[PDB]
């Protein structure tokens, strides 16, 4: 699944 | 030598203000083809159609960002690439509607961008690396 810190960068 | 410091942190808020659009509602997955090339591009390509493909999405709020270095490498008529590393400070929340909450994180963070530019005079994110604090 998604995590929410996959969007840190 | 040095990249003019404001000229990086144009980069990375472009870079930013298009990770917030393509992981966003809108899912604008063709605008990351205009900031990122190479493994860059295809690991958020793939995260942002992730993303779309199960109606989740990205909200952020910049706190802020610095650009820690930034050094240009222009290797002559090969093209010319760049370094810089930034602290980004951030929150931001998962929208997913299979789950009684919505995750949310707030960090601060290093990174650190290579790019190069491509013959037409723009610069693109080719690959990134996290330090996270």
């Amino acid at each position: 699944h998604l995590d929410v810190m996959m969007a840190r960068g | 030598r040095p990249m003019d410091t404001e000229e990086a942190e144009e980069l990375v808020r472009q870079w930013e203000n298009v990770k917030a659009e393509a992981l966003g509602p809108t899912h604008q997955v063709y605008s990351l083809s205009e900031v990122l090339d190479e493994s860059m591009l295809v690991q958020w390509q793939t995260l942002a159609q992730t993303a779309e493909a199960k109606s989740c999405y990205w909200r952020f709020v910049l706190l802020h960002l610095e650009v820690l270095q930034a050094h240009i490498f222009e290797d002559g008529i090969a093209g010319e690439a760049a370094e810089i590393e930034a602290l980004l400070e951030e929150a931001a929340e998962l929208v997913d509607e299979s789950q009684p909450k919505n995750a949310k994180y707030y960090s601060t963070y290093k990174i650190r961008y290579i790019l190069k530019k491509q013959e037409d005079g723009l610069w693109k994110f080719c690959q990134s690396d996290i330090q996270i604090q």
